[PDB]
């Protein structure tokens, strides 16, 4: 076609959706890991998340508002990565990379799994 | 805005 | 913070999220504009238009599933203006640009009134 | 992946 393109369009709208999150506007799931709960939109979830995907996309399991994760995992690993899903920013340390990495693995988060296993290679 |  | 950044995240997740639309994903609205229909997600429509970001955030129009627009607003302008939504690509042309420009004055969508009042001002 |  013979579009023009606006730069920051796909940053801006991130931005927004991140800031409806923050005021809870339109949240329609709660994600809960262990003794935790994170509230978010589905369709965020789904295009960041390879697991999210195939939950929301399930015809019983679309309508659901709670969805239960693993026992196995950690809350602050979700927490990072949810925040990742909302503002394309990872907060990775040396700390939390195992949880991270354990996480974005079972949320089939590809990119992130890449990072983690570069930054732990370089560290051995 | 660009011409993509 | 100490953050790294996935420079392509945003626009694989806008990406997404036109992929649901073009397959009714977890759309949430109508859009009727005269004779036409238009389904799209009410997340998206409020993070790319101060009309819709006032809309879905009034207590009861929030709740709403169908929205009728203004009389005076061109299907093909809102076509255009919503495939911009979701992919950061706007089909201007000659032909479509005074309809794509009174369009998103009404849709409070500033930038791209902007590069329509310096296509038009080009022009003269 | 960059620093931002
Ligand atoms: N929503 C949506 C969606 C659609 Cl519509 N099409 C294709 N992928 C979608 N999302 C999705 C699927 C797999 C993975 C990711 C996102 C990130 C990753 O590492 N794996
Ligand atoms: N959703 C959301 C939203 C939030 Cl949360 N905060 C601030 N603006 C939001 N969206 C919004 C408001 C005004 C305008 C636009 C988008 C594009 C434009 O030209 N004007
Ligand atoms: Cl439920
Ligand atoms: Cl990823
Ligand atoms: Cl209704
Ligand atoms: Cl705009």
């Amino acid at each position: 076609d013979s579009c023009i393109q606006f730069t920051r369009h796909a940053s801006d709208v991130l931005l927004n959706l991140n800031r409806l999150r923050s005021r809870d506007i339109l949240t329609d799931v709660v994600i809960v890991v262990s003794r935790e709960q994170f509230r978010a939109h589905k369709t965020v979830l789904m295009a960041c998340s390879g697991l999210f995907y195939s939950i929301f996309t399930d015809q019983l399991k679309c309508n659901l508002s709670v969805i239960n994760l693993d026992p196995e995992i950690n809350p602050e690993g979700f927490c990072i990565l949810l925040d990742f899903m909302y503002t394309s920013r990872l907060n990775l340390r040396e700390g939390n990379i195992m949880a991270v990495m354990a996480t974005a693995m079972y949320l089939q988060m590809e990119h992130v799994v890449d990072t983690c296993r570069k930054f732990i290679k370089a560290s051995e | 805005w660009v011409i993509p």
